[PDB]
């Protein structure tokens, strides 16, 4: 939880 | 000095104050959609959030969002984006 492209 | 510019950080805190801040910080649900807009594929803003997220905890506050904002437009106009965060655009309250 913390990139919203991976 | 720093990666980014006054000028630029300027335009980076009207995209991260576009989206609506809470207690200074974006959620990556306000920043993705902030880089999808560029144009480029989620391998840029996968490494231009990361980059970003000086917390790296799926939110890009003023000063983070500012290093992915930059990170985005030139990674259209300037050079590719590398997943090494920079010692010249990283603020000094994470060390
Ligand atoms: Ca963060």
């Amino acid at each position: 939880s913390t990139n919203p492209f991976l | 000095p720093w990666a980014v510019k006054p000028e630029d950080k300027a335009k980076y805190d009207a995209i991260f104050d576009s989206l609506s801040p809470v207690n200074g910080f974006l959620s990556g649900d306000k920043v993705k959609p902030v880089l999808l807009n560029s144009k480029l594929p989620v391998d840029i803003l996968g490494r231009v959030w990361e980059l970003s997220d000086i917390d790296h905890d799926g939110m890009l506050d003023r000063d983070e969002f500012a290093v992915a904002m930059f990170l985005v437009y030139c990674a259209l106009e300037k050079e590719p984006v590398p997943m090494s965060l920079p010692p010249a655009l990283v603020p000094p309250s994470k060390r």
